[PDB]
Parts: structure tokens; sequence; C-alpha cells
């Protein structure tokens, strides 16, 4: 919030701020949030869940019949 | 025969863009890796009615220089259509496998065969239920390299044996 | 109460349905353009907005009672 | 079914064991599948005879006190839901118990062969067993 | 529903003693860093090394990244 | 009996005074500094003389200490600015902590799954890389 | 301060937020001591956040498999494996199509140079240029820099004004948007002349849309073993797209009403004697990007203070932390779960599409031309399908 507010308040180069200014400014940090805290992030979340491998499992073809819910 | 004649079919009526591309590019390839010992010849005669039995021969007498011969004939579109004549050519089937696909390569060809896609589509269906062994060589295969190398290994065994 | 023959039910057609759609997109655009001053104070904008509210309630209210009844 | 559907097991016999009867005499082997769910439990809804019939399918042995095991009974209700090596009928069903008995080992080897013949009871056909009690 | 939820989740967090132990030593590994190049800037309260804050003490900075970590 | 070197050596960079320099406490383990590498070092030669030419980083950490402990007690001075030399290659001591992911069989199983789905992510982490530059 | 126990169950609720647990923290070691307070705070922020992460993002997890094998989704996932069977062979049909004066003598040269392999490595070694171009353009950069990259935009913006028609004037004009990144191509070739113009009747902010044509960056993937992972994402991505453009709806519906209710509430109310807060609830588009501030949960504190001491203060106005508890609970767990779903349902069938194709084209076909390292979420979601 402290950068969106920098982002806003901004008026050219070279000159400082102005209040409220350039509220469209506020886009950018909108399309950002959509991209990447919220979609790019949670690819990573799920690329770790959906590939993630057991630790060892090399017990005669992981058990060969009784798996997951037919050993426990 | 000496040697027995090659003759392509199976994606659709010869004339259409379509089967005409494919049967050429086939015949490109044939040409451009054997160069030098087979010939193409163009038939406008209906063979299946064996002007039409002047050509017959014709075939033969390339086919009697121990020198295999693509036929690039324009009238025949089926296995039963030539069960009769005494040619016994060698029947490569170039398989479509799925009518989606056909639909969808057709309209991709431009719009002039746009209004003949449901012929088209009907004859590769006839086509379709056909008997297997009614070819002698299945290529149902989407990448140029392996029908080639599939044709090609097939004449290669051909050859051996002749 | 349950009387038949509504002529109302026949009113639920698609040309009917998307200027109900279409109301409730511009009234979402006069509460957008609203703004709030501190104490009693309302900018000449928004002393305009507040016409509106009679049309907005008379078209929702259509729907309640043409639904009620159909 | 999983070990969640499974822990039913352990408290329904709780309500009719009374910290007593472990032997537990038969007759509740119905009372108890009634009682229960799915997929653990027959149920009470429909006891229909095919679908009573994996109780056939699922060939416990009696003792002489017209009896049960609860470790045996308990897999046997496992090895049906779970389709575990369940064949149609005959000595088949005991050609693949041999596996059962030895799939066991190379998981657990902790077990002796009496538990192991507990948890595989490969029972012998002349005995009347519980679901050729009720097909009877 | 709680319980097992609890128990399950703590089981899990019992059967991986190593997966804690290369946090554990990411915390550490920085921390030390932190110390001998951070450890020495005066504290000034309005900077946020402050007296609260700071690199001067394992326990302190072991502070400074978990209240970094969390992100504050 | 390494691996509690190891753990030995590792806390005695938790407890060194990070303001007072020349503290008592600093100057008694600036004697242990001597005590760790040593053994460091003759865990390394031994190591090296039977295996002939991970093990990068024990190589590391005991030339930085000996390199500081040499520069250091040679001369110390007449060179620029070499007071931070020390203050900054005493700050390959933080490895020690590290020396112990491929001594434990099972935290080295544990570092390889930290690894192995870092490369999972990581035709993502270009494009997500990609994107954050545009 | 935890001086009742709903002004208790406000500062841990807070805390387990994470947004200001350090100042409370910090209070209790000068009012209290430092040497406890950590057991309780710790202890708090472990269990309260990061321990609840891991419940909801395991919880979450198993949904979204329980969920990816009902049959009405397998039915719309078995539609999207099948279209991609199609694509795929009806490529190396495309492929046969290989034919062998002006009108047949430059369009027959040009579309063999302009789609030869060694085209694409100049291009992308041209856009590789053109996004080191505006890479350098720092503050106060030297004058020989901005006027040398002044013109690196019409150098490039006409070069590749260039081969937008070779693949135009060359290859066929309805024949040119049949490709994704193609349609891309045109899409900031256009987008670079915008700029152009619309800086000079208005030179100032430059946002430059030039830089989005690093994006074909990504067809460097092509030359990998990683193109059908990256290219099944986005196959996926695509398919399911009128249902994340109706779900980023949805999450901008009650972005809406929120802050429509946020102004009813705190609209005007926030003139304070120190002066109005930047997270005003007074206009609307400073209502919008205030829920905003709520949802993504940093320093919903704050803003929370404010708008207690707008209704009143520590007294008879303190009914407002409702709306910023809410809001801020309802937003950071509703965020997370429908984002995790769009990137677990797209991501779980971008593994299958991708898997689908090694099974076949490398394992069916080579056969009748003539488990296995499966991880937890592959295994379990394979049972699940078996019943
Ligand atoms: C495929 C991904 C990597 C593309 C990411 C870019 C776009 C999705 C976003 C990122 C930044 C956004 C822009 C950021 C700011 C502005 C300026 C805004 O208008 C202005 O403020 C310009 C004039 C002025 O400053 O007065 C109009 C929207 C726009 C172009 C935004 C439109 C959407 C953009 C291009
Ligand atoms: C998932 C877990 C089991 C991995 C291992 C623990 C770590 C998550 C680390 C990161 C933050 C660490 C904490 C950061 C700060 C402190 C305060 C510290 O406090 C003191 O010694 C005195 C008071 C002060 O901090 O000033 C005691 C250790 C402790 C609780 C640390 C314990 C170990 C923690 C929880
Ligand atoms: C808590 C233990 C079990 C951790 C494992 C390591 C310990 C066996 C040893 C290894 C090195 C030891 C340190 C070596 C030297 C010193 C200096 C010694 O003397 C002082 O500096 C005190 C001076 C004063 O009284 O002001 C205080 C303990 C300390 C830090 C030792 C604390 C205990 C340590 C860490
Ligand atoms: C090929 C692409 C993907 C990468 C190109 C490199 C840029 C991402 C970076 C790397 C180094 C950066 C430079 C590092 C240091 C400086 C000095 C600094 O500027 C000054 O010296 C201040 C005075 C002035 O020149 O205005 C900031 C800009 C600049 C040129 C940076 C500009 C951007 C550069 C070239
Ligand atoms: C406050 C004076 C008027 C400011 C007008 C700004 C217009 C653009 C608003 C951008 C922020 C709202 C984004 C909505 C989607 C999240
Ligand atoms: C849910 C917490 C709200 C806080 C309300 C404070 C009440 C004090 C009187
Ligand atoms: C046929 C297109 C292939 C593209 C290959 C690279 C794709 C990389 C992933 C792109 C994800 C974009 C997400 C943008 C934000 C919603
Ligand atoms: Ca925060």
């Amino acid at each position: 919030p402290q950068v969106l507010q920098h982002s806003v308040d901004v008026t050219e180069e070279d000159r400082g701020p102005s209040r409220s200014n350039r509220m469209e400014m506020s886009i950018f940090y909108v399309v950002y949030f959509v991209v990447f805290p919220f979609f790019f992030v949670n690819i990573f979340v799920a690329l770790i869940i959906i590939t993630f491998q057991e630790q060892g499992d090399k017990m005669m073809e992981e058990c060969s019949l009784e798996k997951n819910e037919r050993a426990c | 025969p000496s040697m027995r004649p090659i003759i392509l079919v199976g994606p659709s009526l010869k004339g259409y863009e379509v089967t005409d591309m494919m049967q050429k590019a086939l015949f490109d390839f044939l040409k451009h890796r054997f160069d030098g010992r087979i010939s193409i010849t163009r038939v406008t005669a209906d063979i299946s009615l064996a002007e039409v039995q002047s050509e017959i021969e014709r075939i033969f007498e390339l086919a009697r220089t121990l020198q295999l011969v693509a036929l690039d004939a324009d009238t025949i579109n089926h296995p039963a259509q030539l069960s009769k004549t005494s040619l016994a050519p060698i029947i490569v089937y170039i398989k479509i496998t799925s009518p989606k696909v056909l639909q969808r390569l057709i309209k991709s060809r431009g719009k002039s065969q746009s209004k003949h896609l449901n012929v088209q589509i009907a004859a590769s269906e006839k086509l379709a239920q056909c008997p297997p062994e009614m070819f002698d060589i299945i290529l149902d295969e989407n990448q140029l390299e392996d029908a080639c190398e599939h044709l090609a290994e097939y004449l290669e065994a051909y050859w051996k044996a002749t | 109460n349950i009387v038949r023959k509504y002529a109302k039910k026949l009113i639920d057609w698609p040309p009917f349905e998307y200027m109900i759609l279409a109301t409730i997109i511009a009234n979402c655009i006069v509460l957008a353009l609203e703004q709030h001053l501190p104490e009693d104070d309302k900018t000449p904008m928004s002393r305009r907005l507040e016409k509106t509210e009679p049309y907005f309630i008379g078209i929702f209210c259509f729907e309640a009672g043409i639904k009620i009844v159909a | 079914l999983g070990p969640h559907h499974l822990d039913e097991f352990v408290r329904v016999w709780a309500e009719y064991d009374r910290a007593a009867c472990g032997r537990i005499h038969y007759t509740e082997m119905y009372e108890m599948l009634t009682l229960m769910s799915p997929p653990l439990g027959l149920g009470k809804r429909c006891p229909s005879k095919v679908a009573y019939k994996r109780l056939v399918l699922m060939n416990m042995p009696v003792a002489e006190d017209m009896t049960v095991h609860f470790t045996s009974t308990l897999m046997a209700l496992i090895r049906t839901a779970l389709d575990i090596k369940i064949a149609k009928g005959g000595a088949d069903r005991q050609q693949l118990d041999s596996e059962l008995q030895k799939e066991t080992l190379a998981i657990w080897p902790h077990l002796s062969q009496k538990m192991l013949d507990l948890l595989v009871p490969m029972p012998k056909a002349s005995d009347l067993t519980v679901g050729k009690i009720y097909a009877a | 529903t709680i319980r097992i939820l609890l128990w399950t989740f703590v089981q899990s967090f019992k059967a991986l003693p190593y997966v804690c132990l290369l946090i554990a030593m990411l915390f550490f590994i920085y921390a030390i860093i932190g110390m001998q190049v951070f450890g020495n800037i005066k504290l000034d309260e309005e900077s946020h090394i402050n007296r609260h804050n700071n690199f001067r003490s394992f326990f302190g900075s072991l502070m400074l990244l978990f209240r970094s970590a969390t992100g504050e | 009996c390494i691996l509690l070197v190891i753990a030995a050596s590792s806390i005695a960079l938790a407890a060194e005074d990070p303001v007072l320099t020349n503290s008592e406490r600093n100057k008694v383990l600036r004697y242990f500094d001597y005590v760790f590498t040593g053994v460091f070092t003759f865990e390394m030669v031994i190591k090296m003389i039977d295996q002939g030419l991970w093990n990068i980083l024990d190589f590391v950490v005991v030339v930085g200490a000996l390199v500081a402990f040499a520069l250091a007690n040679a001369l110390g001075t007449n060179k620029g600015r070499d007071i931070k030399t020390i203050k900054s290659l005493r700050v390959l001591r933080v490895l020690r902590p590290l020396k112990t992911i491929k001594r434990l069989p099972k935290l080295k199983a544990v570092f390889d799954c930290v690894v192995t789905s870092l490369k999972n992510v990581f035709n993502i982490l270009i494009v997500y890389k990609l994107f954050m530059f545009i | 301060q935890f001086d009742n126990i709903l002004f208790a169950v406000l500062t841990v609720f807070q805390c387990i937020t994470m947004e200001g647990w350090t100042t409370v923290l910090y209070n209790t070691n000068d009012a209290l001591g430092a040497t406890w307070n950590w057991l309780y705070f710790i202890p708090l922020i472990i269990i309260g956040s990061f321990f609840v992460l891991n419940l909801v993002l395991g919880v979450l997890s198993g949904e979204f498999a329980k969920e990816r094998e009902r049959v009405e989704n397998r039915r719309a996932f078995m539609k999207l494996r099948r279209q991609q069977q199609i694509e795929r062979e009806l490529n190396g049909y495309r492929a046969w199509i290989d034919k062998a004066h002006k009108e047949r003598l430059l369009r027959i040269s040009i579309r063999h140079m302009v789609k030869s392999q060694v085209f694409y490595w100049i291009v992308l070694s041209l856009v590789a240029l053109n996004t080191a171009c505006v890479a350098i353009v720092h503050h106060n950069q030297p004058q020989w820099l901005t006027h040398l990259l002044y013109y690196a935009e019409f150098l490039f913006l006409g070069l590749f004004l260039l081969e937008m028609s070779l693949k135009m004037y060359g290859m066929g004009p309805r024949l040119y948007f049949h490709s994704s990144f193609n349609c891309f191509d045109f899409g900031v070739t256009v987008g670079s002349i915008f700029e152009v113009v619309w800086a000079i009747f208005r030179p100032g902010t430059s946002f430059g849309i030039s830089v989005l044509r690093a994006l074909r960056l990504l067809r460097i993937f092509k030359i990998t073993k990683y193109w059908a992972s990256l290219r099944n994402l986005v196959v996926s991505l695509m398919s399911s797209m009128k249902s994340i453009i109706s779900l980023l709806f949805l999450l901008f519906l009650f972005i809406v009403v929120f802050a429509l209710l946020g102004m009813q509430l705190f609209g005007g109310r926030f003139n304070f004697n120190d002066g109005t807060p930047s997270a005003n609830f007074d206009t609307f588009p400073a209502a919008i990007m205030t829920v905003f501030q709520i949802l993504t949960g940093e320093d919903w504190n704050e803003v929370m203070y404010n708008g207690i001491r707008s209704q009143g203060g520590v007294s008879s106005g303190m009914w407002s932390a409702i709306y910023f508890i809410v809001l801020t609970l309802f937003g950071n767990y509703t965020l997370l779960n429908v984002f995790l779903a769009i990137a677990v349902d797209n991501l779980a069938n971008a593994q299958e599409l991708t898997k689908d194709e090694q099974e076949e084209e490398e394992a069916f076909n080579q056969k009748h031309a003539l488990r296995h390292h499966m991880s937890v979420w592959e295994q379990r979601t394979s049972q699940l399908r078996k019943h």
C-alpha cells in the first residue's frame, strides 16, 4: 500500500507528488496481484502438490498388490 | 506381371485437392528417395473397364523392365472397384482414422472444396467400411517420416524378394 | 389468489429479462458514481443521482409484482 | 472403505461385547451388519439375497461353539469390501489365499502362522460356513 | 472430527523429523550470518533495527528472521 | 566423532558476541576455532589421501579458516584495510552447520527432496521470471 | 488490548492473520518483561497461522482431487483430451500437404524462407535485443542513450512490421491467424504502433507495450522436452477460460458490494483532524482499492483502527470490527480456494494431457509400428477413478 500510495500520488519526472493524482495507476497493481500473488504463486504450490513423490517406495513393487488403501 | 504395380488410394475421391496432394506428396517421396529406380506414370483411362486397353501394355512394358512403377490413376477409389482386373497391384492404403480430422482438413483447404465436403466424407466412410485385408499396406501414420519409412521398408522388402 | 390466465408468465420473454439486466448495470453505475461527503454535505452530482432512485425502484418493484403474479 | 469405515467394527463390537463376550455368538453377524451402514456393514435397508450373498462370498468359518473370531471377522469384511483377492468360488478362492498369506509375510513377517491363519482362515469346506449357514 | 484432523496432521509431523531440521538449519545459518554481518549496527528507534528488533544476539536475530519470515 | 565436532563448532558460532569483538567470551572462542579447524583439516587430508583428487564445501571452509588464521596472526597489518578481510573470511565458518547435510544419510535424503522439487518448478520459475520482467 | 474477552479474541485474531503481531508482542515485552512473552506469540503464529495453512492447503487439495474424478468432470476432460488427439494427428496430416509470375514466383520462395529454421533464430535473436533495448532505460540515462534507443523502436517497429508482411503477403491474410502466438505477433505490432502515435500527441506516460514482444522468447522452449508440459498448461487454461473469467467476475461482484457497503458505513467519516488517510471509503475508486487491501489482508489492521475511531472510538463504535473481520477472513481463504482450484484443475489436466502423449506417441504406436514413478497425487487420483 505504501507503494500503491506513491504510485498513485505521482505527477511528473523530477516533480514532487500530488495526492490522489493518477488514480488510474492502481490498475497496474490489481493486474499485478491477479497475476503474480494470486495465479503464479498458486502454480508453484500446485506443481509441488501434483508432482510430489513418496520418499522411499522400493518394497517389491511398493508392496505389489497391497497399496495405500489396501496396506493401511 | 514382372513387378506388381503400385497404386494408392484411401483418403477420399481422387481429383479433390486433399487426396490429390496426399498422393502427390507420397509420390514425390518415392521419386526423390528412389531416384533412378521407379518411373512415374499418369493414367487417364479407366483401368476398371479393361484407348482403355491401349495403356495396359504400356504399364506392362514399363513393368516388364525389372523396375517398379507408380500408377497415378484418376478413376479408381475403392479396393473392390479393382478386384476384377489382372493387374494385381500393390494396394497401399493412405488411411484416415477419424471423420473429424477429415472434415477439418477439407474445410481448411480453401473454400472450393468446402462445397464438396459431404460427398468426400461419404466416400471416405465407404472406404472405411471396406475390409482391411483388401489393402496390401496400411498407412494411418500422421508424420510424413513414419509413413514414408513404412512404405519404403515394404517396397524394399519386395525389391529384395524380387 | 391462484387465479389462472395470468398473461404475466408470457411476459418473461428474452427481450424482457435483458432490460432488467440493463437497469441493474445502470443501477450499479449510479452507486459507483456517488461520493460520500462527511456531515450532511453532498456534491452537486450526488444530488442529481438521487433523482433516479424512484425510477430504479419503479422497475425493480414492477418485477416483484409481475413475478408474484406470474 | 478405509480405516475410517473400520473403527465402526471396533465400536459396534463394544455395545454387544460388554467387555465379556469376545467369542461373540454368531446371531449378531446379521444383527451387526444391519446396524452398520456401507461400506462395512451390510445395511438395514436392502438385505436382498444377491446383496447378502456377499456374506456367502465371505465364507467365514465357524467353530464348535457357532462362534467367530474378532480378528478373523474383521479381515473378511475388509477382503470382500475392497475386493482383495476375492474369487467366485471353489478352491481357486483358496489358491489366492495362499498369496493372501504369502503377501502378508513380506510386508509384516512379525505375524506367526496361527494369526496368519487367523487373518487368512482357509476354512475347510465340509464345515457349515457363516454364508452357508444362512444360505441353507 | 477436529481431533482426527489434529491427530492425523500431527502424526505426519512425527514422520518427518528431518524436514523440520533443514528449516531449522536455514534459520540457523541466516541467524549466524546476520550476527557477524549485521550485528554491530547501532540501534536507532527511528529505524527498524530497534532495541526490540536487532541482530546483536542469536535469539535476538532468530526473532528477527521469524518476524521477517512471517512477512512483517 | 567428526559429527560431534561439526555440532560443537556450530554452537561456537551462536555464542560469539557480534559487537564486543575482544570480549572475554570471544577470546576463548578464538581458541576453539583453532581446535575445530585443526580437526577439519586432519579430517580432510586423510580423506584426500585415501580418496584421491560437497567435498568442495569442506575444502573451502578449512582453507578459509587457515587463510584467516594465517594473514591475521602473521602480520594482520601493513596491508590496506585488512581487518575487514578476516571479518569477511570468518563468515565462511557459517558453512560448518552445512557439513552435517551429507553426514546424515536421512538429512541428505531431505535436501535432495527440496532440490528435486526445485527442478520441477523451474520451467515455471522462468515463465515467472519473464512475466515479472515484463 | 486483551482487557475483555471480546478485546482478546480480536487481538489474537489480529496476530493469527499475522498483521501487526509484533507491536502486540513488543508492547507486552515493555509492559511485562521480555522473558516469557515469546512462549505466547510464537506458539500462536505457528499454530494459528502456519499450522492452519497446512490444514487448509491439505483439506482443499484433497477436495480438489475428489472433484476431479466426478463423473461430470471426467466427461468434460475426456472431451478435452479428445480434441487434443484430433489436433495432434491433424498436424501431421497438414504436414503431408507439402506442395512442391510474381503470383507464384515470390510467394513461393518467401514462404520457403520465412518459415525456415534460420528465420526463427533470427527473429528470436532480434526480439532478444528489443527486450534488452527496453531493459536499460533508467532515470537520468546519458543523452546518447535517449536518442539511440529512440531510433531503436523505429528500427524494430519497422523491422517487425517487415516480418508482419512476410507472414501476411507471403503466406496469406486469411491464413495468418491460425496460430496462437502468430495472433500474438499482430497483437503487439499494432500495439507498438499505437504507443508511437499516442506519445507524439501526449509525451509523458509511456507505458510502452513493446516489451510484451518478450513473450515470444517462451518459444525457445520448443527446442526442449519441456514444451509438452507447458503447452498443455495453456491448452488447459484456454479451454477453461469462460469459467475463470466468470469466476474472477464473482470475485469482483463481491469486491463491489463490499466496497459499496464500506462506503455506507465509513463514507465521509474518515476526515480525521490529522488528515484523511489514503485508505478511504469516500469515493468508489478509493473504496475498491481498500477492500483490495483487506482481502489480500496486508494492513487490514490499520484500516480497521481508522474504521473504529471513525464510528466512535474504543467505545460505542467498535461494532465495526465485524466488517474488517468478515472481509479479511472470507478473502484470505476465498482467494486461496478460488485461485488454487484454478491452478490445480488446470495443472492436473496439463499432467495427464502430457502423459497421454508419451503413453501413446511413444508407447502405443512404437509397438504397433513393429505406476513407474507416479507422484502421490497421480496414484491417489487413479484409485479414486477406479472407485
Ligand atoms: C502477459 C502479461 C505479462 C501482460 C501484463 C501487462 C498487462 C496485463 C497490464 C500490466 C500493466 C497494465 C497497465 C498499467 C497502467 C496503465 C495506464 C492506464 O492509463 C494511464 O494512466 C496512462 C496515462 C497516464 O499515466 O496519465 C491505462 C491502463 C494501463 C495501460 C494498464 C493496462 C493493463 C496492463 C498493460
Ligand atoms: C516447523 C518447525 C518445527 C521448524 C523448526 C522451528 C522454526 C520454524 C523456527 C523459526 C522461528 C524460530 C523461533 C524464532 C524466535 C524464537 C525466540 C527465542 O527467544 C529467546 O530465546 C528469548 C526471547 C527473545 O527472542 O528475545 C527462542 C527461540 C524461538 C522461539 C525460535 C524457535 C524456532 C523457530 C520457531
Ligand atoms: C549447550 C551445549 C550442550 C551445546 C553443545 C556445545 C557445548 C558442548 C560447548 C561447545 C563450545 C562451548 C562454548 C565454548 C566457550 C565458552 C566460553 C565460556 O566462558 C565465557 O565466555 C564466560 C565469561 C564470563 O563469565 O563473562 C562460556 C561458555 C562457552 C560459550 C561454551 C558454551 C558451551 C559450548 C557451546
Ligand atoms: C538482456 C536483458 C535480459 C538484461 C539486461 C541487463 C539489465 C537487466 C541491467 C543489468 C545491469 C543494469 C545496470 C546496472 C547499473 C546501472 C547504473 C545506475 O545508473 C547510474 O549509474 C546513475 C546515473 C545515470 O546513469 O542516470 C542504474 C542503471 C544501470 C545502468 C543499470 C541499467 C540496467 C542494467 C543494464
Ligand atoms: C478518486 C478520483 C477519481 C479517480 C478515477 C480513477 C479511475 C480508475 C480506477 C482504478 C482503480 C479501480 C480498479 C477496479 C478493478 C479492481
Ligand atoms: C501454444 C502456447 C504455448 C505457450 C508456452 C509457454 C506457456 C507458459 C505459461 C503461460 C501462463 C500465462 C498466465 C498468464 C496469467 C493468467
Ligand atoms: Ca503483513
